[PDB]
This record gives C-alpha cells, structure tokens and sequence, in this order.
C-alpha cells in the first residue's frame, strides 16, 4: 500500500 | 507518562514495515514479545497488518468501540491522532473524514508533521473513495501545512497523492508526471523498498 | 523551561534564513526584541550571519570562551550540539573535528537527527579544508546514522556532500552526477530558495 | 552557503 505509518 | 513506550512501539512497527518483516509485527499480538498492548493498540496493529495481508481484520466490535471512543473526546493529542491515522482503511470513510476535518480546525514542531501525515492519509483514502469535493479541501489544507517546512518525506508522498488525484479526476497526462517524479525522488535517494510499493501501485493504476 | 525557547529561537532563525530575510535575523542582536540571548547565543547568531554576510564575524574573545566552555562539558545535550553545529565555520577546524569525533563516541528520535546534521556539517568543513583521512570516517559514520531512517533532507544534503568529496579527492565524473542528482531532488520537491544555494556552489566549483 | 542550520 501507499499510506504512511503515522507516528514513525 | 505512558506516551514513551507508545512512540517506541510505533517506530518499531515502522522499521519492521520497511524491512518487510511481516512476521515480527504479527508477534506483537501474542504473548511472545515484550510489549503489552491495550485493546486500542492491538486494534491499530491489526489494522496495520491488514494493509500487508488482507486475511487479517479487526472484529466489528473492536472497530465499533474504537470509533465510539474517538468521538467522545475533546483534546486530540499524540495518542488519538496516531490511532486514527493508522486506522484509515478499517474505520468507515464517512467517520474518518469528519474526524480529520475536526482535527484540521485546530490552529509545536513534532505535532505538526503528525497532523500532516494524518491529512495525507485521509487524502489518499478520499481519492480511493472518489469524493472530489472532500479532496480540494484536503489539498489546500496540506499545501498550508507543508509551507516552509523541511519535511521531504511528507512532501514526496503528497506529490504522489496530488498526481493520483489528478489522474483520478481528469485522467490527464499531468498526474502521471507527478507520480513518476515522486518515484524518481524515491529512486535517487536510494530507498529500494518504498519505490517498490509506489511502483506496484502506479503499475496497476496505469495498466487498467 | 529554558530548552523550550531555544528551540523556537533556532527554528525562527532557520525560517528567516530560508526566506533569505536578513535584517530580521540581524535584529536579535540589537537591544530591542523579544528573544534576549545569553552571550553564547549571540555568538551563534553572529556565526550564522557570517555565512550570509562576511563582515559580521564574532570577536576572538567570544570564540575563545565558547571553545573553552565546549571543551569542558561532559554531558553533551540538545544545547551544546546545536551551539557547535551552528559555529563550525568560525571555530578552528582542528577543534571542531575533535568535538565531532567525541560526539560520535557517545552513540531518541530527535537526537539522532540532531547529531546527523552536526556530522554532515563537519564533513562539509572537512572537504573544504582538504582533510581526507578525516572524511572517510565521517562518511562511514553518517551512512550508518541514516540507516533505515526517513530523513530525506539530511539524506539529500549528504548526497551532495558525498558528490563534493568525490569531486574534490579524485576529480572524477561520478561526484558531479551525485551533486546534480541532489539538485534534481531539490528541484522536484519545489525548494526554490534552497536550490539556489547549492546551484551557486556547484557553478563556482565546476567553472574553476 | 551549503551548511544546514542544526536544530531547524
């Protein structure tokens, strides 16, 4: 997927 | 303070997600690692794993009892923003956009990039669901968040998201250029892993 | 606390530096402003201005006392790291490399990035001064600091610094490509008042 | 110049 892991 | 091991947890999940170590994130759930997760953190981990293996879903009760807790809250801190950011694929979109809109109606340095990442995730999700009146708002809100800030990672993923939005709405040859330029930026800086994700996405976008 | 206003001061300075707004950084020195700086921050501001205007050097006593205070502390924290990294161009190189070497022998997420920037500054200074045994060590340390971290700004400036080192030592056509790829990354992401600082440097390097 | 401002 292309979403970014929020918080890191 | 409890929000000291939560940041370490999220950074560990990030580093294992980059190295594609799908079997060391799946071990945070069982009693085999050194991390005790309250139900919301376990739900977030299941939702993160759901983006790598579609056979892992959080139960309907977990998502219900997380969405219920996200609403009855007033001060959005480092915790709720991350819980909502790493749940965009599971929580219904209609209640994701509402919470993102309410979070963007507030106004340090580390708490601005988190809001930027949440807004970019909501934008990607809104491009997937084809809500185009809800996309211009997010685009002009993120342009104001990446203003004179040296966050090149968020800027690259936002470039790709803008190209995606253009290709979705207008099907024009000017979103393709932006997506390819984002892939170029990922390739020059020598990532070799993110480039793979964004290339697998671009190929199935363009080839059908 | 005290270390909460110093961060805002440094961020304000770095935001006025990007807009190339001199005469607004050269107003913290005068005795009429909000930020009142102790004599160790005035020296840092003068050293930062000295890069934009070569006639604003600090006095010799200020630099002597700053170096004496640096060579005395043992717990290197958020303060000394910034004071040293932002005065690499005024403090003598022989005493800059020693402190940068001692900082890399004391092995958080906001401190790794604050040490990476100091290491890159020391690397650029060591390429300027033509110390090549002191450059391999810095390159080997920096490419291990940037391992699996999403710091694209530090990675871009380190790409440019590596191209610079390769053009200085061997005068080979493979550092030129790295410098041009760093300029490309700056040009794609839309950094117009940052691409110029590196384009002027590249042009005065290659043309003589 | 090409040095980065440490801290920002």
């Amino acid at each position: 997927d292309i979403i970014i892991i929020v918080g890191g | 303070t409890k929000t000291e091991s939560f940041a370490n947890l999220v950074q560990y999940i990030r580093k294992q997600y980059s190295l594609q170590n799908i079997n060391n994130i799946q071990s945070l759930l069982s009693d085999s690692s050194n991390y005790t997760l309250d139900p919301f953190e376990k739900t977030m981990v299941k939702s993160i794993l759901h983006t790598m293996d579609s056979s892992i879903i959080p139960s309907d009760d977990e998502l219900l009892q997380l969405a219920d807790y996200l609403f009855k809250v007033e001060k959005w801190g480092y915790y709720e923003i991350i819980l909502l950011g790493n749940c965009v694929r599971t929580i219904d979109y209609n209640s994701v956009f509402l919470l993102t809109k309410e979070m963007l109606n507030n106004y340090n340095k580390t708490n601005k990039r988190i809001v930027t990442q949440l807004a970019i995730n909501c934008l990607i999700l809104s491009i997937d669901m084809e809500e185009f009146t809800n996309c211009f708002y997010l685009i002009d809100e993120i342009k104001a968040l990446l203003d004179n800030e040296l966050n090149f990672y968020e800027q690259t993923v936002f470039l790709y998201a803008t190209g995606y939005f253009e290709f979705k709405r207008w099907q024009s040859t000017s979103g393709i250029e932006k997506m390819k330029q984002a892939i170029q930026v990922l390739d020059i800086l020598g990532e070799d892993n993110l480039k793979l994700h964004y290339t697998i996405h671009f190929d199935k976008l363009i080839n059908n």
